[PDB]
């Protein structure tokens, strides 16, 4: 099975350097584009760094541009992450995330367990999630809406909208990887819809397992920005 | 440009696949396909076992590494089809390896010996347009068995062309090689041949020299030297 | 003084005829060779691109011929300006040296593919051949650029403009030393390569690997005749050019003059031999029948 | 001899193939012509679609 | 005794079947299609060119989405093509470098290939580990796999060199029903749109109709005189065409037991290696061995369009399910997509 466990975590004084490594097993590490997403204690998920297969394409977010570097060791089957200087804004729990891209592929399949460490915004697309907590009853119909700064409908004919659900106490998982199709291992009760900008997610017969925090992702523009975070509470 | 992030990543994956395919093609430029043909009574299995020892159902391949170049032979003897619909897959082979038993000039069903069937197969396989730029290798196994068997059976009773040293154990072999070479059409194709026994050390060296000479002749044709 | 007068007019009388014959025969040969190369071969190899480069160099050579033919037709007079003479001499020299280098590269490729066929199997690629070809083009261009600078037009005592391909008797010593160094570096080392490669491939061919191997007598004879035709023209041409530039420095004495005239005549005949060799080499290489003559006959029919 | 089984299988195959109802070839030809005419207005190969509707214009 | 009597009875039965087939031939399509205007001449241009193979290819198959392709070559590599963006989706290594057929599942979850290895390997494209690996080896064939077609996510019909066809199950790994009755070596397969029945062609110039559920032959077509290696159902499902080695195509009718027209011309001598139909069925596409592809009209038997593409044997003619593109591969390791 696919397993991604992180290491090299712990408290460290600000201004130092810490080495983060996640071990990959059970899947072709050389053919997956590894990502890096951190869970801030007072915020939601946010992308940090990404590396392509074979260290081909290496991009960074504007927030951690230059300060953060990512390197992978295909023979060692381990992803590394080196940080130059740490600050209070970087105090979070990073996720070792795998991703493979092709026609019909599902990006962000498996998310790493993550490790916790503590210390002691232009031309981007922002997801507008007006609601934060939606109290609903089991077995009812739940609709979650999302929106982006610009329309995600490209010339190809499909929108690049991703949906995620983070259970309390564990790593999230992919639910919707396109406009209106379902991912692998996800029950068929979910059904996405929209018209280019008014992204919606219809949930029918909701069980007690859906108490996790939802997330909205766009991918038409490369900078990945998560949603505010819709935490469903029974 | 106008390509999206998914499109760019897919193009990068395609370029990586193309690079891997180019590397595999470069690796395959140092390996040559050698079509191995022969009957079930020619001792093909023990021939491959002896070659493996000297070196150190569906078809099977036997890669051998000698001087950092790879030789493989495909055993298509298990195919019972018409052979006229899948022989074109071997159009780009360097040489064709034939194994003909030296002790099958009298064994026969339809009042025909195995040598006649082997000659017919050789004639119908050389004339194929696919094998116009590939040399021919004619291995002859069970050399020791021929010496003992020639004292009992005679080629005159079956082939009315063997005149001279009827009981010599050294002229019938040259005669059968000569008549096998006679099947070559007007298109002059080199037919390498060797007189191998059950246990020998030159079994792989002969085929090494034969494939080297075939590649040299192919280069000479390519280099405008004939 | 200097032996300005040239009594041996037979060289200037017979030279236009041999150049015009070379022009016509090489023009037809290069035209048909290029037409084959550009339409009737979709698959190409390293030796194929080497032969195509040699054919293109010979085509540039044969298009250079008519200017020199008209220049040498009536007398030592260049009707056009200095720029035309400069460009014609530059392209003439660069095409000659590129043809020599392409012959050397073809010989090296044949040596690699014959003496060590399996060892060189997969070592030679299309990209490698293209890189070697462009490298040799650039190196020949930068080697003939000093020849481009040294060339010029000078007024002679006969009131006729002389298209001086080498020197206008101004920088004779520097031109002589530069030309000797360049000729040595880009001929003798290629001469060593051509001789060694043909000798080694002849030795490999006579040393048959197996009895069943086909007779190599025709290929051996072709290699020997190619080596002979290469040697009997380019080496005499280069050595007699060196002798001519040597005589232009420490010779040309009023005491003795016939030796200078005979050296000039022999230089002219060696130039004619080099021209005819450079013309016949693409034709002789093409007319072998291994894979080219048969397909050319198929192309016509 | 195993040829008896092959012969009986072959004759049974032909016997069951014989007891098959066959319609007139004219009716089948007319039906095929009608189907082709009906699908003619929708076939991109038969009727060249504009570049806007063709996903291979680029 | 009995064998001669059985043989002569079978010959008489075949003769009376032929007589009955001739009796119902009231009128051909030539005397009834004179009232409609012919299509004339059409031109198809190579919109896409897929050049990523090393050796000669022999098989291709379109998908339901009409965007993903699969091609099998002699370099031991199976790679998934993109018909729109011209990219390689996957690159599946092959344990055997001698394959002659490939199949793409309608759902796209699995891909199959076969050939001289006598094993129809099934590769799971939708693998949780990313890399596409083999899932089930359909071994148990004494001949070379010539054609492979997917009718379900767990059922596949494969032809082989043992002059018979077999229906396999990927989950169990063993063949379910074996289609015996082909005297010649089967080379091609075609699945009807209804999926209930399929037709196959062999080297005996006979097109035998088979049923997946029944598992035994129902209809026999004998209209050609040479080896048949190409077959394709009509879009209506009541007809099919076969491409033989004598440069001819016949529109055999299921309900008439006879051919409609002969698609041939005196200017062609080589054989046919692949035949396919358009979405409407009015346009018939045949892949010839003359380094060229020709287009025939199913209702007028005319050479309505010539596809001057590759310079070698095609063997890889195919049409999309929605009739949008026509991919045409050849031995030059090139895939040309026409429109
Ligand atoms: C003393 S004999 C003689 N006679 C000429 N007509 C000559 N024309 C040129 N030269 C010399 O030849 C060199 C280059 O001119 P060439 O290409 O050999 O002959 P042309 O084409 O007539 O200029 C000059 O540096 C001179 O040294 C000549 N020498």
């Amino acid at each position: 099975d696919v397993q991604l466990v992180e290491s090299g975590g712990g408290l460290v004084q600000p201004g130092g350097s810490r080495k983060l490594s996640c071990s990959a097993s059970g899947f072709a590490f050389s053919s997956f584009g590894m990502h890096w997403v951190r869970q801030a204690p007072e915020k939601g998920l946010e992308w940090v760094a990404y590396i392509s297969s074979g260290s081909g394409t290496i991009y960074y977010a504007d927030t951690v541009k230059g300060r953060f570097t990512i390197s992978r060791d295909d023979p060692k089957n381990t992803l590394f992450l080196q940080m130059t200087s740490l600050r209070s804004e970087d105090t979070a729990m990073y996720y070792c995330v795998r991703s493979i891209y092709y026609y019909g592929s599902s990006p962000f399949d498996f998310w790493g367990q993550g490790t916790t460490l503590t210390v002691s915004g232009g031309s981007d697309i922002v997801m507008t999630q007006a609601t934060s907590s939606v109290p609903v009853t089991p077995g009812e119909s739940v609709s979650i809406s999302c929106r982006s700064s610009k329309s995600l409908l490209h010339s190809n004919g499909n929108t690049y909208l991703y949906w995620f659900l983070q259970r309390p106490g564990q790593s999230p998982q992919l639910l919707i990887y396109r406009m209106s199709n379902l991912a692998s291992g996800v029950p068929d009760r979910f059904s996405g819809s929209g018209s280019g900008t008014a992204f919606t997610l219809t949930i029918s017969r909701l069980e007690a397992e859906d108490v996790g925090v939802y997330y909205c992702m766009q991918h038409l523009e490369y900078p990945l920005t998560f949603g505010a975070g819709t935490k469903l509470e029974l | 440009c106008t390509l999206s992030a998914e499109d760019k990543a897919a193009v990068e994956r395609s370029k990586m696949i193309d690079r891997n395919l180019r590397r595999d093609k470069r690796d395959a430029r140092r390996e040559l396909k050698l079509l191995l043909l022969g009957t079930g009574e020619s001792g093909k299995s023990t021939f491959i076992k002896q070659m493996r020892i000297i070196h150190g159902t569906g078809i099977i391949e036997y890669p051998f590494d000698l001087e950092n170049i790879i030789f493989r032979m495909v055993d298509v003897g298990g195919q019972r089809s018409e052979r006229r619909k899948w022989i074109h897959c071997f159009e780009n082979v360097t040489s064709i390896m034939f194994l003909v038993a030296l002790s099958e000039y009298d064994q026969v069903s339809d009042n025909e010996n195995r040598m006649e069937e082997s000659k017919a197969l050789f004639r119908t396989i050389i004339t194929y347009p696919w094998f116009q730029n590939s040399s021919v290798i004619l291995f002859l196994n069970k050399k020791d068995l021929l010496e003992d068997k020639i004292l009992y059976s005679h080629l005159v009773d079956y082939f009315p062309e063997f005149d001279g040293p009827q009981r010599d154990a050294q002229a019938a072999r040259e005669f059968i090689l000569k008549m096998f070479v006679d099947l070559n059409p007007d298109s002059d194709k080199i037919i390498y041949s060797h007189f191998t026994c059950a246990t020998d050390t030159e079994n792989i060296r002969f085929v090494f020299a034969a494939v080297k000479d075939t590649i040299l002749q192919l280069n000479l044709k390519e280099y405008n030297l004939v | 003084f200097k032996c300005a007068l040239t009594k041996t007019g037979f060289q200037f009388y017979y030279l236009p005829a041999v150049y015009i014959l070379v022009f016509i025969i090489g023009f037809l040969g290069n035209s048909v060779a290029i037409w084959m190369f550009v339409f009737h071969m979709k698959p190409w190899s390293g030796i194929s691109v080497y032969m195509f480069n040699l054919a293109l160099a010979d085509f540039l050579y044969v298009l250079t011929l008519p200017a020199l033919i008209f220049y040498y037709f009536n007398k030592t007079d260049w009707i056009f300006g200095d720029a035309m003479c400069k460009l014609q001499r530059f392209i003439f020299h660069v095409n000659l040296y590129g043809s020599i280098l392409f012959l050397t590269c073809i010989s090296a490729h044949r040596y690699s593919g014959v003496v060590y066929p399996l060892k060189s199997l997969g070592r030679l690629k299309k990209k490698n051949a293209i890189c070697i070809s462009v490298l040799v083009w650039l190196i020949v261009v930068v080697a003939i650029s000093p020849i481009l600078f040294y060339s010029g037009t000078g007024v002679r005592k006969n009131k006729t403009i002389t298209c001086y391909d080498t020197t206008s008797d101004e920088y004779l010593r520097s031109y002589f030393i530069y030309s000797m160094c360049t000729t040595v570096a880009m001929f003798c080392v290629p001469l060593v390569l051509i001789l060694g490669c043909y000798g080694l491939i002849v030795r490999a061919l006579i040393y048959k690997d197996l009895d069943n191997s086909p007779l190599r007598r025709k290929s051996i004879y072709l290699v020997i005749i190619v080596l002979t035709v290469f040697a009997v023209s380019y080496i005499p041409f280069h050595v007699m050019k060196t002798m001519n530039l040597r005589a232009r420095l420490d010779f040309q004495t009023p005491a003795m003059c016939a030796f200078n005239d005979r050296v000039y005549a022999t230089y002219q005949v060696t130039r004619g031999l080099a021209s005819l060799n450079s013309c016949v080499d693409p034709i002789l290489y093409f007319l072998a029948g291994d894979t080219f003559r048969r397909r050319l006959s198929r192309a016509t029919r | 001899t195993a040829s008896i089984a092959q012969a009986r299988k072959l004759v049974e195959q032909l016997k069951m193939e014989a007891n098959i109802d066959r319609i007139k070839v004219s009716k089948a030809a007319a039906d095929l012509m009608a189907y082709c005419e009906a699908h003619a207005k929708e076939d991109p190969l038969l009727t060249p679609v504009p570049a806007s509707e063709n996903p291979f214009r680029e | 005794s009995e064998l001669d009597q059985l043989r002569q009875e079978a010959e008489q039965l075949k003769n009376q079947i032929r007589d009955a087939r001739k009796a119902c031939a009231d009128a051909t399509l030539s005397q009834i299609t004179n009232n409609i205007d012919p299509v004339g001449r059409i031109q198809m241009r190579t919109r896409r060119t897929l050049r990523g193979h090393l050796a000669k290819i022999y098989a291709m198959h379109w998908g339901t989405d009409s965007r993903l392709l699969v091609s099998a070559s002699q370099d031991g590599k199976l790679i998934i093509w993109d018909s729109y963006t011209t990219n390689k989706v996957h690159a599946i290594p092959l344990r055997s470098s001698w394959v002659m057929t490939c199949a793409y599942a309608p759902s796209g979850n699995y891909v199959a290939c076969g050939g001289l290895d006598n094993i129809c390997s099934i590769y799971n494209l939708k693998t949780r580990e990313g890399n596409v690996r083999v899932s089930r080896e359909l071994a148990g064939h004494t001949g070379y796999l010539s054609c492979c077609r997917f009718l379900d996510d767990n059922q596949i019909v494969t032809s082989s060199g043992d002059t018979t066809c077999a229906l396999w199950d990927i989950e169990t790994g063993q063949q379910t029903t074996t289609f015996t009755g082909h005297t010649g070596d089967v080379m091609s397969l075609s699945l009807a749109p209804d999926t209930r029945l399929f037709v196959s062609g062999a080297c005996d110039a006979s097109a035998k109709l088979w049923d997946v559920r029944e598992g035994m032959c129902r209809q026999t077509f004998t209209g050609h005189e040479s080896d048949i290696n190409a077959i394709c159902f009509f879009p209506n499902g009541n007809a099919f065409a076969t491409g033989s080695d004598d440069a001819t195509c016949r529109l055999f009718d299921l309900r008439a037991d006879q051919e409609l027209m002969t698609y041939s011309h005196d200017n062609i001598i080589c054989g046919i290696t692949s035949v396919s139909f358009s979405k409407s069925g009015r346009l018939l596409l045949a892949g010839y061995d003359d380094f060229n592809c020709n287009v025939w009209d199913a209702l007028k038997a005319d050479r309505a369009g010539v596809l001057a593409g590759h310079d070698n044997r095609v063997s890889c003619l195919g049409v999309t399910d929605d009739g949008m593109a026509v991919a045409t591969g050849s031995w030059d390791s090139f895939l040309k997509i026409w429109n």
